[PDB]
């Protein structure tokens, strides 16, 4: 099923501060106005190449985590979050590294340079409106694997990020308010 | 991972024999190989090894000129071939796998195997003579080793073997 | 090369420290391997290059020394650790092992319970420690309260 | 105006860094599998590794070995393994030979320190050191930082081979056949490679001051010099945002580490 998002997936590409500033950008993006691949709720093995936008409507605490590694050393996320280096009801998951910490979730992942990299943001919604927002980084993960297939956890939407141009601009207290694409 | 050795168990003196070990669950052609005997109550000894290059190989004092040890790295085998025996090489035989610097370990052989008697003597293969006590076991005159007996068990003691089992 | 390793003969009870020596004849290096022979199987390996544990030993047996003088101990014994231990040189082709070191476990004195049998056999059951009396067969430890066993001909 | 003190504000971490178990370890790696390790999160003393009398060679190449002790570092590695006498030329940018195109390459825009020292009395035995290997034979060139560690069978012949070996089809390691009477150049020598990148957690030891504002002073707040006036500050930096600029591309807001405060620069 092929819907589509029209302007989402921009998210904070530098720990630098700015203000008032229209400033330009290279990496990797999802491009605007791109045939996202809807899905609906089984639980499919994906394929994985750069990075991967995950966004989920929700209502009563379904989605809980993913599953990220090649042959299935392999990555796990369940949510609280338990990290380490299906469905869950009960754990009944399966049969070297640790971490603890109306919706609209919406993630993105990256795995570059030895590092594995998480942006989030979650809003509420009365399917994907025209509403820009921005995605904070949330956590940084040293784990630096060859993640290359996924599968989502049970008890959504799917994109591909790639390499892209963008110029974006922020308000005066430090905010993205709009991006415009450049290379469309 | 295992390493399994074939081979023999009886031969005359002045003869041949030629054992094998074949391993199974790893790469095979990244280690050197090695043969460690052991004669009856006595310490280990080591007899032969062999490396990558296939002619880069040493031997003991005693048996070189007399073994000839091979690899082959297609079949995953590792031979050696024993040429005019003597009295003395009866033993228990074991291959051994030392691996090279990677980190890890090194140069101390880790895995071993699990052991093929080999027996020389000009004895001829004979069954027991099985005498009862008055309470225990005279099993006397046979050759060659093991025997089990169905409480103490004796070890056995060569002749110019014969043991005894008793039941308390 | 030529590697001499004492005691022996060794006797212990359940948590002690135990001290074997094995000096070798001329100086090498940090090459030297220790191994841990339970009586019927293969050797085992415990500590590799004089001093590093390998993995899957416990940090209870831990070796030490360089040049010719090196030293095996452990802490504090369980009941699974009686064996034989060897040292061996990594240095010089062939390489020698040594001569073992023979761990007992260690009791009170207890008396031999001397038996004939008739045509003969005299069965010597259940002693401690191992003494004298064609030829004599001795057997290993009897773990359930390790005691010998004994027989002549 | 002209300036009147210095102002150093590193993060308050105390612990060492682990050094002896990268530079002390019993034996090393050999070079077609180097080793690799990270360091995170611990005070760098670099002084006194580079005044020992020890490494005959240390040649740091995009910072000074001078002045280590006072930057910050973000990614630090450090990468053992084992190479002869004549070969510890090759690790270094932009050469050429087998122990750089085969087994270890270094980029060219790299960033770190190279240092050798010579370990005659600990790698080599009487007989044949069979047990340091480096490969001889391989299709193509390597990437910066690429291992290699598959011990295939070659082929340097139109025919084709399997797994055996015969004519013209070769095993592609081979070992160094080190001896306690090679002469100097033949000899083992015990390289270690520290790389790092230029968010900082590991840095030196530089004893921390305290803050003084609303004069022209001089300032390292994380390696980041310059000089400038610390006022009291008003932007609203969210909390993974450390730095901060202008749309003159220069420092002009920094939070400071060890109180955790939005601080701006305003130019004397
Ligand atoms: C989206 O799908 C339509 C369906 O025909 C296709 O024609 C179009 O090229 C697609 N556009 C993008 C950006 O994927
Ligand atoms: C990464 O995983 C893919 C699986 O599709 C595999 O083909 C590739 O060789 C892997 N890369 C490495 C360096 O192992
Ligand atoms: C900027 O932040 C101030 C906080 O004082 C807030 O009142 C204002 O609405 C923000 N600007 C915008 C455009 O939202
Ligand atoms: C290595 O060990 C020696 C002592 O044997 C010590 O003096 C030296 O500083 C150590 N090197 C380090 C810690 O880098």
């Amino acid at each position: 099923a092929y819907t589509n998002s029209f302007t989402r997936g921009v998210y904070y590409p530098d720990k630098v501060f700015r203000s008032s500033v229209l400033h330009s950008t290279q990496d990797l993006f999802l491009p605007f106005f791109s045939n996202v691949t809807w899905f609906h709720a089984d639980n499919p093995v994906l394929p994985f190449n750069d990075g991967v936008y995950f966004a989920s409507t929700e209502k009563s605490n379904i989605i809980r985590g993913w599953i990220f590694g090649t042959t299935l050393q392999s990555l796990l996320i369940v949510n609280n979050v338990v990290i380490k280096v299906p469905f869950l009801s009960e754990f009944r998951v399966y049969s070297t590294f640790e971490y603890v910490s109306k919706n609209l979730r919406e993630f993105v992942f990256k795995n570059i340079d030895g590092y594995f990299k998480i942006y989030s943001k979650h809003t509420p919604i009365n399917d994907l409106p025209q509403g820009f927002s921005a995605l904070e980084p949330l956590v940084d993960l040293p784990i630096g694997i060859n993640i290359t297939r996924f599968q989502t956890l049970l008890a959504y939407y799917v994109g591909y990020l790639q390499p892209r141009t963008f110029l974006l601009k922020y308000n005066e207290n430090g905010t993205i308010t709009d991006a415009v694409d450049c290379a469309l | 991972q295992l390493l399994e050795e074939s081979g023999g168990g009886a031969v005359q003196p002045g003869r041949s024999l030629r054992l094998s070990c074949e391993a199974s669950g790893f790469s095979f052609n990244s280690y050197g190989m090695h043969w460690v005997r052991q004669a009856p109550g006595k310490g280990l000894e080591w007899v032969a090894a062999i490396w990558y290059s296939g002619s880069d190989r040493d031997y003991a004092d005693s048996v070189k000129g007399r073994f000839s040890i091979s690899r082959d790295n297609s079949k995953n085998t590792l031979y050696l071939q024993m040429n005019s025996l003597r009295a003395e090489d009866t033993a228990v035989y074991y291959c051994a796998r030392d691996p090279h610097c990677t980190g890890g370990v090194c140069d101390a052989f880790d895995l071993w195997g699990q052991g093929t008697m080999v027996t020389v003597s000009s004895a001829s293969t004979k069954g027991p003579s099985v005498f009862p006590g008055a309470l225990g076991c005279l099993v006397k005159d046979y050759f060659p080793e093991p025997v089990t007996v169905s409480v103490h068990t004796f070890p056995a003691v060569l002749q110019s073997y014969s043991l005894s089992s008793v039941v308390t | 090369l030529q590697m001499t390793q004492s005691p022996s003969s060794l006797s212990a009870s359940v948590g002690d420290r135990v001290t074997i020596t094995c000096r070798a004849s001329q100086s090498i290096s940090s090459y030297l391997n220790w191994y841990q022979q339970k009586p019927g199987k293969a050797p085992k390996l415990l500590i590799y290059a004089a001093s590093s544990l390998q993995s899957g030993v416990p940090s209870r047996f831990s070796g030490s020394g360089s040049g010719t003088d090196f030293t095996l101990t452990i802490s504090s014994l369980q009941p699974e650790d009686f064996a034989t231990y060897y040292c061996q040189q990594s240095y010089s082709t062939p390489y020698t092992f040594g001569q073992g070191t023979k761990l007992e476990i260690k009791r009170t004195v207890a008396a031999p319970s001397v038996f004939i049998f008739p045509p003969v056999v005299c069965l010597l059951n259940n002693f401690y420690p191992r003494e004298a009396k064609s030829q004599e067969s001795v057997t290993e430890q009897d773990s359930k309260d390790s005691t010998y066993s004994l027989s002549s001909t």
